[PDB]
């Protein structure tokens, strides 16, 4: 009375329907469908299987054949009434990856049956726990062409598979949008279980991880023996009972691993096991990667890694440097340099290739990272730093350099900067060029120097593509030349007390005019007929005496060097006398004494002043100054001058081959207003008249010369009476009345100003 | 050039010897920086740290030894220990890599400075005796205990060479 | 070129053989027809003559030098062509040649876990560099080398740890480019060398039982357990620059403690300290830092000074009279001084006890016979009573002292008197300035009745004339005081003393002057003189005694104006006072 039919290919109808009550075992059945043909069967149980009708509703007629009777029921089934199930599905084959932890599933679909096509939708469902648990469950849809086809399913696992037993169940559901029906799920097929044999080599899993900081990772640690706790260096962790005595534990944001790594260690009763684990960082990308060359030949590249990978030893990161237009590769050995140098790599060049395009792969067991850069060989040049560098003279106004410089440049040329430095002045600096040759050393002179100079010779070359400079060589001290004369020195002639014997006086040549150590000086008095009187005076005597018989001999002095000879400096040795001499006072205005005279049209070749100190009994230290004929004032600049000092002036004509005396003047370098009174004192009073006596006031304090007195006199209408005389001491007045105070006040007075006064008060007497 | 026997006075080289012995049989100088620089600075790890039996001779044998038997079993022993502690220098990481995790490299000179030490017991010994003139793989965790046990017993073998040394005072 | 001298850049030894051949090529040979027999020798002094180089051959000629006297010596060969022309070929130079000697003066030391350092002489000069190197070995083993570096020759530093306890052979050798020397050979123990660290952080710490102990603590090097050490401790006060050392006998052992005696009053000590082996060898470490520690302080006590003064306003019934004391000197207080204390004690009456923190009391008191005692407090007690009878008002002072003597000594006055028959307890020396404008200002010294000459301690100022006076202290009260006068150090008058005229007479004259104040004597005035003269006579002296002060003149001339002066004079000297003008009557 319930008819319920099945489907598992889309073609044959397997419809299934209950026994009638009262029909016993062996009741033979004639079951059929109403169709276009009427084609009935016989069958013997309650199970007939159909093809697959056309869309709509068929009657199907049930005849239970018994010997006391038969029995017809009818029944209207659709394609909306047939319910849609599969066959089950079977697991072909089921295989674990031991190293990884991972699972793979194969089985057939079994396309074959079904001939149009439909979207299958698979369950697989991954068991562990053999008590009982669930943990995965993923959705798989597939696609049926009408042939067989094995389908591949893989799962990373995240416990170790040493420490528990796992199952896998998967079932199917196909999608038929053909079929009006109710499609029904598959059964589950047969479990099939993946099962690990207990060797029981070591105790804790994993050994010797490689992951990063920031993951999960589960611990296990199989043991027949009771356990008590588990510890990641100092801090503990809960346990989890397994199967067995078997525990784990679950680690969260594992910190940075140590130099000998974070040991877990499981503590049991009477022993202790445990493993390390390296948790590490992916490798930073290389940093500041820039390549040069030094002597073309090698190519030395360096890079800073940045960010530490946390992972020594067997384990550090490799770098490999692998050209790309040639292929080539190089790769660093174990022994590596410290931080200061923290990486570099050499690498050789190609003959003939210029462009390099560098791709620096570093690799760890974590990850991987590269660079990539285009680099120039030729404008990434070191200029090595020279060496050999020496010194040759050539003449007086040129030196020679030379240095070598390996390296095979033929091809590209040098500027080469040199250094001048001369002792007490200003750096100077010197740029040539040359071209640049294979391993030979190069030679540059230079010229326009001044002679007699102790130079320091430094040298620094960078290429013409300017991209380095290389550095500074060693500095060299080299001397010059000898010396080189310019001019002659100042000299000046001056008659001994006896009027026989000419002393000559003469100044030395100072280091820009004389080029060089003066060796000797040659002094000549000679006469227009004849030459006389050749001797050599060596330094540092600057004074020569030669004994003359007559006054038209002209006086030759030539400093002498180690080349040749100073020009020579004519001066006349005839003094022409002149008895209208008179004396003349000068002032000083600041440092220098200024100095005025009338121009004399006489005057042949110059005009000579010469001073001395005129305070001592000693010898003067006579200086003198050469004035050419078209000046007449000029400034006399000496250190000697000394305030309170008298200085005598005498100023000498060039006159017919004679130096003939014109003015004599004397001064100091200041002259100002006094800076004390004469002090004053009475001696005898009468009833009308007085009597005073000033002491004379010395030159130190005068500070000029003394023009007189100024004597002042009054009732205390008062009176001034001067008094020009400079040896007039004694000063009387008369015509005085008697008692009466007077105020008596005197005062000097100079060119330069007026000094102080001094005053007292005195009673005349009856 | 060199001289055969690096000194000729008894006494002073006997006194030497035992000032070697006592300097060298410090535990605190030499297992405790090991055990501190490897990570296994806990009571519970430090407690295993402990001599195997049968790693280095007894204080029995070395006391029922003669001289030249004694001398040579000690050179003997103290090149077993030089290879095995360059071994361990092969092992141990770097000082960079140390200060970076937070260790000190203090150890390290420990270690490097007694490693001359043996060496220099090992010329003494020579001294005395010309002067008288009559496992395919192990793991990580494992290696550290083995540590542990070989510098105990080394230490062991020290404390009773230095006894035996203090035993006999002087000897014609 | 054609031609070459052999060998090239010679280095010979100064004052030394040395032989040189320029050697020429065919192709000048047959281009000039010429050979050896035309090479002459010249170098840039002279010309090589004939008979001083040798010819080898048709193509070589050879010179000799029996004497290298010169630094620099450039030697070229020429050839000798057709018409006495003279080409150059080749030239050569000598440089700086000198061989070294060996070296001397081998001592290593060794730093406190360092490296072994071993230094040397040089020697005398070679003018040329030489490469000294040491080889330092075991009898078994053999170590790295030393390199002489350029910035110092005589110093090494070993590349290996210093392994003690065993005697090694070091021995330097000298190498340069003319052969090989060594030195001596010697051996040596590295820990009797080495040179231990000075002790840092040291402590001195006091004590509050005792006030003569401190104890002191350092900190002791590392090679402490190697090597048993000894220590000398150097200590001194604050004002003393004397360093006191201690002895090594107490220190000669392993010690971090000691405590120094012998140091009572309230001092501030510095403290150092220094180590080395004990037995003596090796080297003495450095001296340990400068610490400073203050010592407890001990309170012994000592007697004071004590003294009385009564005022002439004397009230109806009772007398003031004020009570003086002087401060205790810090080595005879010991400690802060905290207050006074003085007992007033009457003839069988009440007891009367006050509390001063000053040096002055006065108090109201009666005409009967007192007793005042002082006592100074300080921080353990009191010190010992100053006993002093104070008399009554009816008491006379009798019994005083004898011979009574002042003159200075050293820049400084001692007063000498000869003792009373009587049993004398204490002396008081009581001295102000004497001035016509200025009171006395009484500062007064206490001495013991043992002493019959004493100084007073004071600040005294010279050119002052200074009134001493001194009593005698008995049992009942003081004696008879005795003044006399003095000078630090005597100096001349500031003025002079003025004269007048007392009667002028026809041959005679009577002057008058008055005694100089004590403000201007500053000094004893011995005797005067007067200076009178004429306008056109020569001036003449008397001598006049300074008890005198009038004067007479006789033989004076009549009808004349004479001029006097007066001078007062001292010990030093004197000074002339205003002139005088006066006439004499017909
Ligand atoms: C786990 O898998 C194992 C095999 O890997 C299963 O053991 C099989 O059990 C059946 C029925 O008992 C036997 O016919 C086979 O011979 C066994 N295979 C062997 C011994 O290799 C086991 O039943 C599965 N399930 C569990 C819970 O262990
Ligand atoms: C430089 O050489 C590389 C080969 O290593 C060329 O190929 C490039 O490689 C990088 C690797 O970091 C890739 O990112 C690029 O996509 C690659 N480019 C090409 C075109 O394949 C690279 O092209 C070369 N540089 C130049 C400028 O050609
Ligand atoms: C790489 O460098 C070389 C050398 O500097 C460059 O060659 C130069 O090219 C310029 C063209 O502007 C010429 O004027 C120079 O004479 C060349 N130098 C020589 C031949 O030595 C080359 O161009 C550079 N290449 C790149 C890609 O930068
Ligand atoms: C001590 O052991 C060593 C083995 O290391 C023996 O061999 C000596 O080794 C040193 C190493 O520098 C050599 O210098 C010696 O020449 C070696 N000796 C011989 C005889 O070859 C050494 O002999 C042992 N010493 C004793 C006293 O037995
Ligand atoms: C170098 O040559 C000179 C010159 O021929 C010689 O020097 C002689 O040296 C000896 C030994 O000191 C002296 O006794 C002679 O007086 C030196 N002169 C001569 C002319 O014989 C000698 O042939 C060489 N000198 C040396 C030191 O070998
Ligand atoms: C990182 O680890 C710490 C424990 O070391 C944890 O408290 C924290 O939650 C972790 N952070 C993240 C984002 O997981
Ligand atoms: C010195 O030599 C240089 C060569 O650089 C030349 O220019 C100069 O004229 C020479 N001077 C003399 C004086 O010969
Ligand atoms: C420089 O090197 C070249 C090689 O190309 C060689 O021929 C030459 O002799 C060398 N020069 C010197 C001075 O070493
Ligand atoms: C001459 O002597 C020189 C010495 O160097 C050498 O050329 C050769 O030995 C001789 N030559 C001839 C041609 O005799
Ligand atoms: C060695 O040098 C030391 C310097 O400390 C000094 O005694 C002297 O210069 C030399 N002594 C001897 C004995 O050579
Ligand atoms: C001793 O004291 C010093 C300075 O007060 C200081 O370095 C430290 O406290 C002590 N010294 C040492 C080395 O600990
Ligand atoms: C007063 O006594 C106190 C002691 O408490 C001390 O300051 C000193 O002795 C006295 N003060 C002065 C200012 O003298
Ligand atoms: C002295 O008198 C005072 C009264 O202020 C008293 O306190 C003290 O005890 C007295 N001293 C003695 C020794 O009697
Ligand atoms: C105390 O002394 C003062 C000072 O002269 C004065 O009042 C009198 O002499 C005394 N007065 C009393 C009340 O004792």
């Amino acid at each position: 009375h319930d008819l319920k039919c099945v489907t598992n290919n889309l073609q044959v109808w397997n419809c299934s329907w209950k026994a009638p009550s009262g029909t016993g075992r062996g009741t033979d059945y004639e079951v059929c469908i109403e169709n276009r043909s009427r084609s009935c069967y016989q069958l013997e149980k309650t199970s007939i299987k159909i093809p697959a009708l056309s869309h709509g509703d068929y009657e199907i007629t049930i005849n239970s054949l018994h010997d006391f009777g038969s029995s017809t029921s009818k029944f209207t089934l659709n394609e909306q009434n047939v319910s849609l199930i599969p066959d089950t599905p079977e697991i072909l084959n089921l295989s674990a990856d031991f190293s990884t932890s991972t699972l793979y599933l194969k089985w057939n679909d079994r396309g074959s049956v079904f001939p149009h096509r439909s979207n299958v939708i698979w369950e697989i469902k991954v068991l562990r726990k053999e008590s009982m648990e669930l943990v995965k469950l993923v959705t798989h849809n597939t696609t049926l062409n009408g042939k067989d086809t094995l389908h591949h399913w893989s799962w990373a696992s995240d416990m170790p598979l040493e420490c528990a037993i796992h199952f896998v169940e998967i079932r199917c559901y196909i999608d038929n949008l053909h079929f009006s029906g109710l499609e029904e799920w598959s059964d589950w097929s047969p479990v099939k279980n993946i099962s690990w044999i207990p060797d029981s080599q070591t105790k804790v899993f994993p050994q010797d991880k490689v992951i990063l900081v920031g993951s999960d990772i589960t611990f296990c640690c199989v043991s027949q023996e009771k356990v008590l706790s588990a510890l990641i260096g100092h801090t503990n962790c809960p346990l989890i009972h397994l199967d067995g005595e078997n525990v784990a534990i679950k680690i969260r944001n594992i910190s940075v691993s140590a130099s000998s790594g974070t040991n877990v260690v499981f503590t049991t009763e009477d022993n202790i096991f445990g493993t390390v684990i390296f948790a590490g960082y992916p490798p930073d990308t290389p940093q500041q990667l820039n390549c040069e060359t030094h002597d073309l030949k090698e190519i030395i590249c360096s890079w800073n890694p940045g960010r530490v990978t946390a992972l020594v030893g067997p384990r550090a990161t490799s770098y490999t440097l692998v050209e790309s237009f040639s292929g080539k590769y190089v790769r660093l050995k174990r022994a590596e340099a410290p931080t200061n140098e923290s990486y570099q790599l050499l690498f050789q060049m190609l003959p003939n290739q210029e462009i390099y395009n560098f791709t620096l792969n570093a690799h760890n067991p974590l990850g991987r990272s590269q660079s990539t850069i285009l680099v120039n060989i030729t404008e990434k040049v070191y200029p090595h730093t020279p060496t050999s560098f020496k010194v040759k003279d050539i003449n007086s106004t040129a030196v020679k350099l030379s240095w070598h410089l390996p390296g095979n440049f033929a091809k590209i040329n040098f500027l080469c900067e040199i250094e001048i430095k001369k002792s007490n002045s200003v750096q100077e600096q010197r740029n040539v060029t040359i071209k640049g040759v294979e391993n030979s050393s190069y030679l540059v002179a230079l010229d326009k120097l001044n002679p007699y100079t102790l130079y320091t010779f430094r040298i620094r070359c960078s290429t013409e593509t300017f991209w380095k400079w290389s550095k500074w060589s060693n500095k060299k001290q080299h001397l010059t030349t000898e010396a080189s004369p310019s001019k002659g020195p100042d000299t000046w002639r001056e008659w001994s007390s006896d009027g026989k014997n000419l002393i000559i006086y003469w100044k030395p040549l100072p280091i820009n005019e004389a080029n060089g150590k003066i060796l000797s000086y040659n002094v000549s008095c000679s006469s227009d007929e004849e030459t006389q009187s050749l001797s050599e005076i060596p330094d540092p005597q600057h004074k020569a005496e030669i004994r003359l018989d007559k006054n038209d001999y002209i006086i030759s002095v030539v400093a002498k060097n180690s080349v040749g000879s100073s020009p020579p400096s004519k001066i006349a040795s005839m003094e022409i006398p002149n008895d209208d001499l008179k004396i003349e006072q000068v002032v000083g205005m600041g440092k220098g004494i200024l100095l005025t005279w009338h121009y004399d049209p006489n005057m042949t070749c110059d005009y000579v002043i010469k001073w001395c100190n005129s305070s001592r009994s000693e010898p003067c230290l006579m200086d003198w100054r050469k004035v050419p004929s078209n000046s007449t004032e000029t400034v006399i600049e000496s250190d000697e001058f000394r305030p309170g000092i008298r200085y005598n002036f005498f100023l000498y004509g060039c006159r017919n081959q004679g130096y003939q005396l014109l003015r004599s003047m004397i001064g100091y370098i200041e002259e100002l207003a006094p800076i004390v009174a004469p002090n004053f004192t009475v001696e005898d009073t009468s009833a009308d008249s007085i009597l005073v006596k000033w002491e004379d006031i010395p030159v130190e304090e005068l500070r000029g010369f003394l023009r007189g007195y100024l004597f002042y006199f009054g009732k205390g209408d008062i009176k001034v009476k001067n008094i020009t005389d400079i040896s007039q001491k004694t000063l009387r007045i008369a015509d005085l009345q008697g008692k009466t105070s007077y105020h008596l006040v005197l005062r000097a007075y100079t060119d330069g100003g007026v000094g102080p006064e001094k005053s007292m008060y005195v009673v005349t007497k009856e | 050039a060199a001289i055969g026997s690096c000194s000729k006075e008894y006494r002073v080289l006997l006194g030497q010897l035992q000032k070697q012995t006592d300097l060298m049989q410090d535990t605190s100088r030499l297992l405790d920086p090991y055990i501190r620089i490897q990570g296994l600075d806990v009571p519970k790890l430090r407690e295993h740290c402990r001599e195997r039996p049968g790693a280095f001779p007894s204080e029995e044998t070395l006391r029922g030894l003669g001289r030249r038997g004694f001398l040579q079993t000690l050179n003997a022993t103290l090149g077993c220990v030089l290879h095995r502690l360059a071994d361990l220098e092969q092992r141990l990481p770097k000082a960079q890599d140390l200060e970076r995790s937070g260790l000190n490299i203090e150890d390290l000179e420990k270690l490097q400075m007694a490693r001359p030490n043996i060496l220099g017991l090992r010329n003494n010994i020579y001294c005395m005796a010309q002067l008288l003139d009559n496992t395919p793989a192990s793991d990580a965790f494992q290696r550290k205990l083995e540590g542990c046990r070989f510098l105990h017993g080394y230490h062991r073998f020290m404390h009773s060479v230095g006894r035996v040394f203090s035993k006999w005072g002087e000897s014609p | 070129p054609c031609g070459y001298i052999s060998p090239e850049s010679p280095v010979v030894q100064l004052h030394s053989n040395f032989t040189a051949v320029c050697v020429l090529k065919e192709k000048c040979m047959d281009y000039f027809h010429v050979n050896a027999n035309y090479i002459v020798w010249k170098t840039n002094h002279f010309t090589i003559p004939k008979e001083q180089y040798t010819i080898i051959n048709r193509t070589a000629s050879s010179v000799t030098f029996t004497d290298i006297a010169s630094l620099n010596i450039q030697l070229t060969c020429n050839i000798l062509t057709f018409g006495q022309l003279e080409q150059n070929v080749y030239g050569i130079t000598i440089i700086s040649g000198l061989p070294p000697e060996k070296p001397k003066n081998l001592s290593c030391i060794v730093n406190e876990g360092k490296k072994m350092r071993c230094e040397w002489d040089g020697g005398r000069e070679t003018h040329l560099e030489t490469n000294f190197t040491l080889k330092s070995e075991w009898a078994t083993h053999k170590f790295a080398d030393c390199k002489a570096k350029r910035d110092t020759p005589t110093s090494c530093t070993v590349d290996y740890s210093t392994v003690y306890f065993v005697n090694i052979e070091v021995w330097v050798e000298a190498e340069n480019a003319l052969g090989k020397v060594t030195s001596d050979h010697i051996n040596f123990d590295p820990v009797y060398k080495v040179k231990p660290n000075p002790p840092h952080n040291l402590s001195v710490i006091n004590s509050e039982e005792l006030s003569s102990i401190l104890k002191l603590t350092w900190t002791n090097p590392s090679i402490k357990s190697v090597i048993i050490l000894k220590y000398n401790i150097q200590y001194r006060t604050k004002d003393a620059s004397t360093w006191s050392q201690i002895p090594p006998e107490d220190t000669a052992s392993t010690r971090s403690s000691f405590t120094v005696q012998d140091l009572k009053p309230f001092t501030e000590y510095v403290f150092r300290i220094r180590c080395m082996k004990e037995d003596g060898k090796g080297y003495w470490s450095d001296w340990s830092e400068e610490a400073s520690g203050i010592t407890y302080e001990d309170r012994p006590s000592k007697a004071p000074s004590f003294w009385y003064k009564i005022d002439p306003s004397h009230t109806q019934g009772y007398r003031t009279v004020q009570l003086v004391w002087k401060t205790l000197p810090p080595f005879e207080a010991n400690g802060k001084i905290l207050d006074y204390e003085v007992t007033l004690t009457r003839w069988k009456s009440h007891l009367q006890n006050y509390t001063v923190n000053a040096t002055k009391l006065t108090v109201n008191l009666t005409n009967d016979r007192y007793l005042a005692t002082l006592t100074v407090r300080n921080l353990v007690g009191k010190s010992d009573a100053a006993v002093l009878t104070i008399p009554a008002c009816d008491f006379q002072a009798t019994h005083p002292v004898m011979d009574l003597k002042a003159f200075p000594k050293d820049n400084m006055l001692w007063v000498e008197w000869t003792t009373p028959r009587e049993s004398v307890k204490k002396y008081i020396l009581e001295w102000c300035v004497l001035s016509d404008k200025a009171p006395c200002i009484t500062d007064w010294q206490q001495e013991d009745g043992t002493v019959h000459r004493t100084y007073l301690r004071g600040n005294l100022a010279e050119s002052k004339c200074y009134l001493i006076t001194v009593t005698p202290v008995y049992a009942d009260g003081p004696g008879s005081p005795e003044s006399i006068k003095a000078y630090l150090k005597q100096a001349p008058p500031s003025k002079g003393p003025t004269v007048r005229t007392k009667k002028v007479g026809k041959n005679e004259a009577v002057l008058e002057w008055d005694q100089l104040p004590v403000d201007v004597q500053n000094g004893f005035i011995r005797n005067y003189t007067i200076f009178y003269r004429t306008i056109i006579g020569n001036e003449t002296a008397v001598n006049v005694d300074s008890s005198h002060t009038e004067y007479t003149l006789s033989s004076l001339t009549s009808d004349t104006l004479y001029m006097v002066r007066m001078a007062a004079y001292t010990d030093e000297g004197g000074k002339d006072g205003p002139e005088f003008t006066f006439t004499t009557p017909k």
